[PDB]
């Protein structure tokens, strides 16, 4: 809720968001996390990354706080 | 010495000081 | 919604997209019988397409459209694709976008044609035309690899590193599974088995289908079949008589390793993917061999990976770790790839719309297609 | 504000960084930009245009690699923003370019334009707090804990001769000649073609960086060498391939002790370091023969110091003691005294300000230049 | 010996021959093997089956041209044995191979080892008593008359630009590219593949050679006149088929000025002399822009002189008079210089000996040549 309690609610919201969604983003790109979606496409599950990112909204929630 | 093996290029097993002899 | 149809020169495997295995599968032949002056009566077509004159080949003479790669009959290819979109997956090709595959290093008259026929003839709002390799790698789970394709009237190699392509280490041979057929066809009437028509093509080709093998050892294998005679096998043609094989079993694939013996004065197919990748970057030719994709349904013979394992680690460094991929879905990889492609998320941007080419024109195909 | 600065040593050809109060470089990453040469078909391919950093070495048989810095003089500015950016990206430090006193280095003598270019990059593009630029001798003499000596380097292109005697640089003794490490390189490349093996290409250039790197040595005695044969040794290429050298293993790191042999009139580095001795006064020479202090990466060819010994003493006067010092992190010399003079408070005492800059521009730091 | 000596210009694309002191060389033969690739049946066939000179050209269909010399490197010395042979069998010369001085051309830059292997053909197979290898520039100048200018060639497989001032060649301008006219007729090879008309017989490779000879037009805008269409002129081929070639006349020669079309970073011929001159000094580029030599055949094209001074005018500075001299047999000027310097009195001088190689060998080749 953009009306909810004091601004710096909103203030620690939307930062805490940019960290907490840059981490997971970086947790992505990890080496183990990017060798299972390796695994994955390499045994025929095609559509394994775009399954992994359409289903989320990282792309949307990161251009969004940023 | 480890700090001294972790960077990619060291001169291992080198002489560090160059130094003409005596008799001068 | 996108329709995925993969034309070679011999089979037209077709299908929706998203699906696993194509549906429509069935050799693009056409045929015209026998035009004498007698009548026929009761009705009959006038020119049967796919399964219709490959079960009526007994009296119509066989004509394929496409002769290596190239569409040498635009009518006949309009004919078939009328007959695929109508009758196979009985859908207009209006409400869907089509995705085609045409060889690469392909004559830009083929490529220009194609289009100018998907939107002035069958309306289609949307056509992509992409290279069978690279639909190979897609269907191979890898964005890195040689795709050594092998169709029955092409035969390439395409180098993708890292879902980049080399335009320029592109290479490609005419010497296909047709030409192999044809070689099966004059060494059978070498051991007294005529098989003149075309009609008797379909037969021979089906000898090279279900008997026919590659030799890991030629020369041993040739001294052994000519010494002992357990290898013959035998094969019944439509009709009760019964056939027997010695040498052709191995001899008819040796074709794709040895072109001297069709007078090419060419490479084989393993100098060729050896060639291919040597006019690559120093830096990734470890890659290169380690992924070797096979596709195609020239590559379905048995134990042929072995042969072209054997030659190339005779041909690159002994340091190198040679690596052969030959899937068993490798008959349709590029459909398959086809399907990848044609269902993935970024691919929308990826077609020519209808007026674009109302627009441009068949110029436009050069700088869209890959 | 001030929080923990940042040294950056632009290496003509190695860029090393790091916080300050650290101890080891650890963002050390080639210096060029390297794009991609060829096209791009499968989606899902490699990520961005440029590849500087890693990505360049683990996939450098794709790019296409340019030098943004030869001879200690940037040419394309843009490179070097996109490889300054890059040490501010997320893969090597995640600071903001508005967070840090930047301890810029530069090699000695270098255009007035270099500098203040580099500032107006440091201070519009990066909005830094604060900016310092020296030189690199200084550093390196604080990396050795010493005072006194004479900074004999040898980067990837610039090597020079800077003279301290009790922290005190004299200017007019320095001397400067553009012919390191790329030219020992080059020089290699040129022997190599004339061995046939014609590397041309970028990759290749990068693949000769790392023969001399690893195959090449220094004489002692270039004729007593060159009228007997040698090891002759064998390096072997990515791909798997074999090079043999020869002679030119100790013919290629002879172009700096002598530049003739590239067709260029200037001195050996045995004579820039002689020179810049005595350059100086005379009551200094002694104590400067006494200190030898070399550092760069184009100094730690094996066998190089004892000939450098042999040249000096051939030249310097008789029985004077010279003494060399080669410590093993010559190649971090520059970033660790960089990170001993940014951790003081003196540096705060000595950089320059945001907003005198703004005031002044490049008055500012061709003032604080020393 | 008191005889004449033997000028052979031993270029990769016709290998000129003809004793020292003519005027034009009498006998000019492509540089090629001609080996039968069918099998004879009928009595009174044809012999030898190596066919060399003009058996080979009045029958190509018969034999599979194999090239020995690949861009500039002899890949093949038994096919280069029996073509010296053949120079100096009773069809070329009926000399011996020896009893006269041999005066053997060389493209520049080329490895150590074919002027070891070359000499030890010419001093171990064949017994001449004396060899001398030389560059093709200092011919061509030799020849002209001049002393001074930039000798800019281009062969069949090699391009170079060696500068010389007044006698004194500068032995590190000298660049050298392996893109010329074989490399051009396969890039239009492959032009035409993508036309619709495929060669793929080496038979055959030179009637696409021809091709290349006849029709090929360097336009002066390259991209401008890339977006327009032409009038799309035929050619007539020696079957009789006629053949419309498009925009591969003008697409194709452009490589010579675009090495990224064959898709291999370098630098084009403008690029070639722009570097041979900027690396010379400065009081020493305004006479080497003044004096341009031109050489080889793949400067035949129309429009080849227009094109560079158009691209030299680009990068030339500004009020330089640019003179590109190009002579009028420039297809024999290498052979009439070399008929020049082996026709003096002081050719004696600088040869090898016989018993100065028998004495030391490769040292005393390598002593002598440049
Ligand atoms: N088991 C088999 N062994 C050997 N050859 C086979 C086998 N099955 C099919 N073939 C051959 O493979 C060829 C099949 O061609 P393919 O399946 O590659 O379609 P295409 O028309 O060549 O198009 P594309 O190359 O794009 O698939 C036929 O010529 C057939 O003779
Ligand atoms: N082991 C080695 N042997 C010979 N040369 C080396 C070695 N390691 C590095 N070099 C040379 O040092 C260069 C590194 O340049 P560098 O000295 O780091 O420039 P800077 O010191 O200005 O960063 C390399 O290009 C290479 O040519
Ligand atoms: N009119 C022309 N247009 C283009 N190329 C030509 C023409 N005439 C000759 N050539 C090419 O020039 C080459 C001959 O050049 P040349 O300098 O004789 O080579 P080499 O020195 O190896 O004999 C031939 O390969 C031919 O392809």
């Amino acid at each position: 809720d953009p009306a909810s309690g004091t601004a710096l609610q909103e203030i620690s919201f939307w930062l805490n968001l940019e960290r907490a969604l840059y981490r997971i983003q970086e947790k992505r790109e990890s080496p183990e996390v990017l060798l299972t979606l390796d695994i994955l496409k390499h045994g025929k599950r095609f559509h394994a990354t775009v399954s992994f990112d359409t289903d989320t909204g990282l792309k949307q929630a990161l251009e969004t706080v940023n | 010495d480890p700090k001294y093996a972790d960077l990619p290029g060291i001169a291992r097993n080198e002489p560090d000081v160059y130094e003409t002899s005596d008799l001068p | 919604a996108a329709l995925v149809v993969d034309n070679g020169s011999g089979m037209c495997k077709a299908g929706f997209a998203g699906d696993d295995a194509p549906r429509a599968v069935f050799p693009s032949i056409v045929g015209r019988p026998r035009h004498q002056g007698v009548m026929v009566g009761m009705g009959q077509k006038d020119s049967y397409v796919g399964d219709e004159a490959q079960s009526k080949r007994g009296i119509l003479t066989l004509k394929y459209p496409i002769e290596h790669g190239i569409v040498t009959n635009w009518d006949d290819m309009e004919k078939i694709w009328h007959h695929t979109f109508y009758n196979e997956l009985r859908v207009a090709p209006e409400e869907h976008p089509v995705l085609l595959t045409e060889a690469p290093l392909n004559p830009k008259a083929n490529r220009e044609k194609m289009t100018q026929i998907m939107f002035e003839t069958f309306n289609t709002p949307a056509m992509y035309v992409a290279i069978q390799a690279v639909l190979s790698l897609y269907a191979s789970g890898r964005t890195t690899g040689i795709v050594m394709d092998s169709g029955d009237g092409v035969t390439h190699t395409v180098p993708i590193y890292e879902g980049y392509a080399l335009p320029h280490a592109i290479l490609r041979l005419d010497l296909a599974g047709r030409d192999l057929t044809d070689y099966l066809m004059k060494i059978l009437t070498e051991r007294g088995y005529s098989f003149t028509t075309t009609a008797e093509r379909e037969i021979v080709r089906d000898i090279k289908e279900k008997l026919c093998y590659v030799a890991l050892d030629f020369e041993q294998e040739m001294a052994t079949a000519a010494s002992s005679s357990s290898l013959e096998k035998s094969y019944e043609l439509p009709d009760g008589q019964v056939i027997t094989i010695g040498n052709e079993r191995f001899r008819c694939p040796e074709a794709l390793f040895q072109p001297s013996f069709l007078g090419m004065e060419s490479c084989g197919i393993h100098e060729t993917t050896f060639n291919s990748i040597m006019k690559c970057d120093v830096d990734i030719r470890k890659d290169l061999y380690a992924n070797t994709v096979l596709s195609g349904g020239t590559t379905m013979y048995p134990g042929i990976a072995d042969r072209m394992q054997k030659e190339i680690t005779a041909l690159a460094p002994s340091t190198m770790k040679i690596k052969i991929i030959a899937p068993p879905e490798r008959k349709y990889s590029v459909w398959i790839g086809g399907s990848i492609l044609a269902s993935l998320s970024t691919f929308q941007q990826m077609w020519i719309s209808k007026q674009e080419y109302d627009e441009s024109g068949p110029s436009i195909v050069h700088r869209k297609c890959f | 504000i001030a929080n923990q600065p940042v040294v950056i040593d632009n290496g003509s050809g190695v860029i090393k960084a790091g916080f300050a109060g650290d101890q080891i470089p650890k963002y050390c990453f080639p210096n060029y930009v390297g794009r991609p040469k060829h096209v791009r078909v499968m989606a899902g391919a490699l990520e961005g245009d440029i590849f500087i950093g890693p990505k360049a070495e683990e996939h450098r048989g794709l790019l296409s690699i340019r030098y943004p810095m030869e001879h200690g003089i940037v040419k394309d500015w843009n490179d070097m923003e996109r490889i300054w950016q890059y040490v501010y990206s997320k893969d090597q430090l995640q600071t903001f370019s508005e967070e840090h006193p930047v301890l810029l280095t530069e090699a000695p003598l270098n255009p007035r334009k270099n500098r203040e270019r580099a500032a107006e990059v440091f201070f519009e593009t990066f909005n830094v707090p604060a900016l310092f630029i020296s030189m690199q001798a200084v550093l390196s003499l604080y990396a050795t804990g010493r005072t006194t000596g004479v900074v004999l380097d040898s980067g990837d292109g610039v090597t020079h001769a800077v003279p301290i005697y009790e922290g005190f640089a004299m200017p007019h003794s320095i001397m400067r000649i553009d012919i390191a490490g790329r030219d020992v390189s080059r020089f290699l490349r040129l022997y190599l073609r004339k061995e046939g093996y014609d590397f041309h290409s970028s990759s290749e250039f990068e693949i000769v960086k790392a023969i001399k790197e690893r195959a090449c040595y220094l004489s002692i005695n270039p004729q007593k060498d060159e009228t007997l044969e040698t090891e002759k040794a064998q390096y072997y290429l990515p791909d798997g391939s074999t090079i043999e050298i020869g002679p030119s293993r100790f013919r290629a790191p002879e172009l700096l002790f002598r530049p003739d042999l590239i067709g260029e009139e200037s001195e050996g580095i045995h004579e820039v370091l002689v020179f810049a001795i005595q350059k100086s006064d005379m009551d200094l020479r002694r104590t400067l023969f006494s200190n030898i202090v070399l550092s760069g990466g184009s100094t730690l060819f094996k066998g190089f110091g004892d000939r450098l010994l042999s040249e000096v003493k051939k030249l310097a006067p008789k029985d004077v003691k010279i003494r060399i010092s080669a410590p093993q992190e010559r190649l971090y010399s520059t970033w660790i005294g960089g990170s001993i003079l940014a951790s003081l408070d003196t540096f705060k005492k000595m950089w320059v300000s945001k907003k005198e800059y703004e005031e002044d521009g490049a008055r500012s730091i061709h003032r604080k230049t020393f």
